[PDB]
């Protein structure tokens, strides 16, 4: 299962 | 940065003449992912090549399998017919039974 | 028998029109189980492999809904670091990261990684400690900076620790079939003559599965590296793979040479002698 929140660079 | 394909064409059984089989172009430690690989067939293209879906190794290079259903023969020629960004011209990979 | 689960994104700027050619794939060891191709009709994260199929329609809406804030995320990201790098609006970039994790032989949490490149080098990486980043430059460096304030760390190594573990060995009981199955590798060795003086002997290690394996060849007792050429691992197609490793030898002295294959599939490692 994916990972839920992805933060951005 | 941009890495060349590293290409290895082969069958996916031992070759047996008559027998059907795959054929099979691995392609891998290339960078960007943007590749134009065929597989083919006495120098002509093959139409039903399917590749798996684009993946990458430890050190971000990626890796493909193309492959297609094939029937070997004592004359048909096959091949993998590779074209990358880093390559001046496409590069073209014999199939050798015995690799 | 440590396993591991991993998520391979990769998304590639297309300037010329539209967003980026998205492509995520998981994989349980070194099988794959699911893709989505944002170039794909379904617009799905979809099975590539029998025992994932068993998740309900929830699983899928949920790596759906995931994947694609994933590619959103990345879609900023090349955006994001085109200025980072003060590159061209024009030219194509390609945005990597792979995450996931590893148990071990206990079955218990062995690591997690999460790692990030930019143009096929390292951007930033989570380092084995989980709680701090590892900046390949300066544009990485305030990756760093940002992650470190909104505590992405502490939220990877969360999922990491857990959920990524707990999913890891959810597949693993219900793929046990073919992912707990070691398929040691099918040897054989083939000789070719090269000239009259010298031959060719060719260690074959076909359908095994982990990929994961070490062909090596002796004369007499003692490894030899000269005179040998060994293939990198590729994949048969059907989920398992292949590697061959060769040595020219004084064509009658065949015998001298032995092939040893290691693998996890093998209790003890083969030795293969030429006929």
């Amino acid at each position: 299962a994916l990972y839920n929140t992805a933060a951005a660079l | 940065i941009q890495r060349t394909p590293k290409i290895q064409v082969y069958s996916r059984h031992p070759a047996e003449n008559g027998k059907s089989n795959f054929l099979n172009c691995y392609v891998s430690g290339f960078h960007p992912s943007d590749i134009e690989v065929d597989l083919l067939k006495n120098g002509e293209r093959i139409e039903k090549v399917e590749h798996s879906d684009l993946s990458f190794s430890k050190d971000w290079s990626f890796y493909l399998l193309y492959y297609t259903e094939f029937t070997p023969t004592e004359k048909d020629e096959y091949a993998c017919r590779v074209n990358h960004v880093t390559l001046s011209q496409p590069k073209i990979v014999k199939w050798d039974r015995d690799m | 028998g440590s396993h591991s689960m991993r998520y391979f994104f990769t998304s590639v700027s297309r300037p010329g029109r539209g967003e980026p050619r998205f492509i995520a794939v998981g994989y349980v060891d070194d099988t794959q189980f699911v893709r989505f191709d944002s170039d794909a009709a379904s617009q799905r994260m979809e099975p590539r492999a029998p025992w994932i199929e068993q998740e309900g329609p929830e699983y899928w809406d949920g790596e759906t809904r995931k994947v694609k804030a994933h590619s959103q995320t990345h879609r900023v990201d090349l955006g994001t670091l085109r200025g980072y790098y003060n590159q061209s609006e024009a030219g194509s970039h390609t945005v990597q990261r792979m995450y996931g994790c590893d148990v071990g032989s206990d079955w218990r949490f062995l690591r997690g990684y999460h790692q990030y490149a930019y143009d096929g080098k390292d951007y930033i990486a989570l380092k084995e400690d989980l709680r701090s980043w590892t900046a390949a430059d300066m544009a990485a460096q305030t990756t760093k900076h940002k992650w470190e304030a909104a505590h992405v760390a502490e939220q990877l190594r969360a999922y990491l620790e857990g959920t990524c573990v707990e999913w890891l060995r959810r597949y693993l009981e219900n793929g046990k079939e073919t992912l707990q199955r070691t398929d040691a590798p099918k040897t054989h060795m083939t000789h070719h003559a090269v000239s009259d003086h010298e031959a060719t002997l060719r260690c074959w290690a076909l359908s095994f599965y982990p990929a994961e394996i070490t062909l090596t060849w002796q004369r007499d007792g003692e490894d030899q590296t000269q005179d040998t050429e060994l293939v990198e691992t590729r994949p048969a197609g059907d989920g398992t793979f292949q590697k061959w490793a060769a040595v020219v030898v004084p064509s009658g002295q065949e015998q001298r040479y032995t092939c040893h294959v290691q693998h996890e599939g093998l209790p003890k490692p083969l030795t293969l002698r030429w006929e």
